[PDB]
């Protein structure tokens, strides 16, 4: 029985009230249960039964539904409310793959650097192209790599970190690594990036050897 | 109007009848319905007042046994099932709804016989005579 | 229109035993959320001696009421009890315990056997009632 | 609670055993589960065990492959893995049952255990420097086996700017990651900065100074 959550993620400011939805292929009348994980912390059950709340809860979390349809609803968020949630049913057991929470702020504008392969890694022969990306938000973007006049590599590694106490901001890193062979054999390397919060997408580029 | 809770239905939320319906079960005491919700009736009794039982409460229920439920019932379907003609199983029950309007009827249990439950057209004919009842309930 | 309702009798399973069939050789009967006795059709002895003593059972005091009142209105209508278990056989008469034990479910068979057993997901397809017990008491 | 063990690195194709021991409760009557979680990836079940080890069901997606007893003299709970593969690697939590409105709910869990499979041992970092209004100093490290490796800037005295990002595999079983450093660039044109990397695993020390252009 498949078990779709919605959505995949979503930001809510404090002080608000929001809604997480389960659907299913089948109608599994009311056996369903909401979980909420932490970050490194084991998962801790909300709603038992699709309607039961759990000794020692907030009496905001609140859950509804029947048939093929659920929903969670938050009616007072809480610093201690922002994680992860998955929504699973009990007859057959089956998790869902989870709705992320973070504090909204107003877009901040990424600001964008490269750097190509230093001396040592071309003694090694492992010559990597980084491109590095500060203060984003929203969480989507788009990356892309071109080497030579244009190109695109397609084998890159990207990282992300997480929400801040302080400011609440992200980043991002991506890194292509590349054979000394393969590095030689070409002469431009360029990281191509578009944002949500950046009016236009931004190409950064050089040339060497 | 008595209702059902979606703790004691299979398959079903609120599914629940009117007042004058259930109005029957102090009147006439053939109905196989009526035992069901007594025992509903002092299980939330039961659960609500009297509170932290000493591991289940055997004399209670024994003694409720003689003032709730119809015994002559419970033995004429025994005997009915074995000398082996369709009986009641106390698990389902038939009824009609008269969606147009809302006006209910008290159900009646299934027939079981053969461990099959058997179909409507095999005691359709009762259903008809219910159908009757409604129409001298229509005036 | 007809529409058809089945009721959902776990809703008592406090302040009212419940009672459902696994096979034509088992049957459960179940007290509370985590005791319940197995009424089992089996062709194995599992106690010799032929004496059953229940008096003393009852005079020992640390038993659960709730488990052997069962057994008692069951016995009104050999055991082993050491060490506080509870082990009931009947060997084969065979009328009557034939005809209580199919009275709970509503040959070539040696011994019924009741024993005490925790709670699971046991019977199959029969859905639990209380009806067999109200029968019988 | 319950507390978990028995996990850390097994090559593929070999086999392991998971402990998870209850106190506090009467273990004997209550249903038990394993639960999984993969890195960056969601909850997935895995098995569940009965009462008395009478009634036993597992996933689909790898049934025929784990087993799961307990021992109700010791209130443990072990789960075997056999033939493990290169996507067994994961934190496992043992979970307590519960029987409600005839409905099954996990209502207790532990703490999670550790288990890894790469068909690789300990390697030395790779250590290398990244050399640039404002500039971003990186600190790349790479080839190191064991994820634990800590990185620091003069021990703790850059506590502005600092960003570490995860740190992500390679087809050789190895990590990397670059820590960076953002800063106006007077701190570069008045001072060389110092990056602090420690493999413990390996047992190294660097403290490679930058080289800006
Ligand atoms: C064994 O038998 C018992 C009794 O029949 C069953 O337990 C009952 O289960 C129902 C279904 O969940 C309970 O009804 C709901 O209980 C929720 C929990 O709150 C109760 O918590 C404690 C018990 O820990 C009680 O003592 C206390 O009085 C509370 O009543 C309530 O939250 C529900 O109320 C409302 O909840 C949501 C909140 O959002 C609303 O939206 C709903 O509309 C609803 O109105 C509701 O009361 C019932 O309380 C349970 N009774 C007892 C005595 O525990 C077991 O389920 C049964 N076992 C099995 C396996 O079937
Ligand atoms: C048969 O049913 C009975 C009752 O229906 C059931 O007994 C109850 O079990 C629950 C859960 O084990 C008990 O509730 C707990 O009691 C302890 C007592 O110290 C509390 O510490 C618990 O609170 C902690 O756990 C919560 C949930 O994990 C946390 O949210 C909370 O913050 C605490 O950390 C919790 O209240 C309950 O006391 C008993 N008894 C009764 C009368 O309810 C029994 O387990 C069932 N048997 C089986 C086999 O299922
Ligand atoms: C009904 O189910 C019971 C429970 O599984 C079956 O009893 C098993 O019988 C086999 C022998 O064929 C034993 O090896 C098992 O140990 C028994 N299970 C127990 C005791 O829990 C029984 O065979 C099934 N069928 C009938 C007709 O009773
Ligand atoms: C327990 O005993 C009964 C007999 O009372 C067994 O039933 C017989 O089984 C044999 C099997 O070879 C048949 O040939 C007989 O016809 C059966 N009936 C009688 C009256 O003998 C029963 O099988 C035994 N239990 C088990 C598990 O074998
Ligand atoms: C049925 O009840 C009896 C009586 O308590 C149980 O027998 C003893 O139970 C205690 C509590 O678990 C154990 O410490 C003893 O070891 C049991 N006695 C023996 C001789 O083993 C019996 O275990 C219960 N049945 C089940 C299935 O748990
Ligand atoms: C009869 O039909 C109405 C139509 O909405 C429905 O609300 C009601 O629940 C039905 N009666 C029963 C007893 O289900
Ligand atoms: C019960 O079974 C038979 C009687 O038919 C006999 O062989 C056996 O010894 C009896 N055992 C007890 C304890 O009565
Ligand atoms: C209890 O049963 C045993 C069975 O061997 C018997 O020897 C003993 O006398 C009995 N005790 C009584 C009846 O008080």
């Amino acid at each position: 029985i498949q078990m779709t959550q919605s959505p995949s993620s979503l930001s809510a400011s404090v002080g608000d009230r929001v809604i997480i939805t389960c659907r299913a292929s089948q109608s599994i009348s009311s056996s369903l249960n909401w979980y909420q994980q932490k970050p490194g912390k084991a998962p801790k059950l909300l709603i038992y039964a699709a309607v039961n709340l759990e000794t020692g809860v907030p009496s905001r979390f609140s859950g509804s539904g029947f048939g093929t349809d659920f929903t969670l609803a938050i009616s007072n968020v809480q610093p201690e409310d922002f994680a992860t949630y998955y929504c699973q049913q009990s007859d057959t057991r089956t998790f869902g793959r989870g709705t992320k929470l973070d504090v909204k702020r107003t877009v901040a504008a990424p600001s964008v650097f490269i750097f190509p392969p230093s001396d040592e890694q071309l003694k090694s022969g492992t010559a990597s192209v980084v491109c590095l990306l500060n203060n984003f938000y929203p969480r989507e973007a788009k990356v892309q790599w071109k080497v030579d006049n244009a190109l695109q590599s397609g084998n890159s590694q990207e990282s992300v970190t997480e929400q801040d106490s302080k400011d609440s901001t992200y980043s991002l890193s991506s890194t292509l690594t590349l054979s000394k062979a393969d590095y030689e054999k070409h002469k431009v390397y360029a990281c191509e990036v578009t944002h949500q919060g950046l009016s236009s997408p931004v190409t950064k580029s050089f040339n060497r050897g | 109007g008595y209702c059902l809770t979606r703790w004691m239905l299979i398959e079903a939320e609120l599914k629940c009848f009117g007042n004058t319906a259930v109005a029957k079960c102090n009147e006439k005491h053939d109905e196989e319905f009526c035992d069901m919700l007594r025992l509903f009736d002092f299980n939330k009794q039961a659960i609500r007042r009297l509170k932290a039982p000493a591991q289940m409460s055997i004399q209670l229920i024994n003694k409720a046994v003689n003032a709730l439920i119809n015994d002559q019932l419970i033995m004429k379907n025994h005997l009915r099932d074995i000398m082996c003609i369709p009986y009641c199983n106390y698990s389902k029950y038939w009824y009609l709804n008269h969606t147009s309007s809302g006006r209910t009827s008290l159900p009646k249990c299934w027939l079981i016989s053969n461990g099959s439950y058997l179909n409507e057209t095999q005691f359709s004919d009762d259903i008809e005579q219910q159908a009757d009842n409604m129409i001298t309930e229509m005036l | 229109e007809l529409q058809t309702l089945e009721l959902n009798m776990e809703t008592l399973n406090m302040t009212m035993p419940l009672s459902c069939t696994k096979n034509s050789s088992h049957h459960y009967i179940r007290v509370g959320n985590e005791t319940g006795l197995e009424l089992t059709l089996t062709n194995t002895s599992i106690i010799n001696h032929k004496f059953c003593n229940l008096s003393d059972a009852h005079k020992k005091n640390l038993y659960d009421h709730a488990l052997m009142s069962i057994i008692s209105t069951f016995h009104l209508s050999s055991c082993d009890f050491n060490g506080g278990k509870i082990s009931v056989q009947y060997n084969l008469v065979a009328n009557g315990v034939l005809q209580t034990f199919m009275r709970m479910a509503w040959t070539s068979y040696q011994y019924l056997i009741i024993q005490n057993t925790t709670w699971e997901d046991h019977c199959q397809f029969s859905r639990p009632s209380p009806i067999g017990y109200l029968g019988l008491l | 609670q319950l507390q978990e063990s028995g996990g850390g690195l097994v090559k593929p194709g070999g086999s392991l055993r998971l402990s998870c021991t209850a106190s506090g409760f009467n273990f004997n009557k209550y249903n038990m589960n394993w639960v999984r979680q993969a890195p960056g990836k969601g909850l997935e079940w895995v098995s569940s065990i009965s009462a008395l080890s009478t009634y036993i069901y597992y996933a689909d997606s790898l049934k025929g492959r784990f087993t799961v007893s307990r021992d109700n003299a010791k209130n443990s709970l072990f789960l075997q893995m056999n033939s493990l593969r290169d996507d067994d690697t994961a934190v496992y939590y043992c979970a307590r049952e519960i029987r409600r409105a005839s409905t099954w709910s996990a209502d207790l869990w532990g703490r999670g255990t550790l288990v890894t499979v790469s068909s690789a041992s300990t390697k030395g970092p790779s250590v290398f420097p990244l050399a640039p209004g404002t500039a971003a100093l990186g600190c790349l490290v790479k080839d190191y086996f064991p994820e634990p490796v800590t990185v620091s800037w003069n021990s703790g005295a850059l506590t502005s700017g600092v960003h570490t990002f995860p740190a992500v595999l390679q087809s050789s079983g190895l990590y990397s990651l670059s820590s960076v450093v953002t800063v106006p660039s007077s701190s570069l044109g008045t001072q060389t900065y110092i990056c602090n990397v420690n493999h413990k695993p390996s047992n190294t020390k660097v403290d490679k100074r930058v080289e800006p252009k």
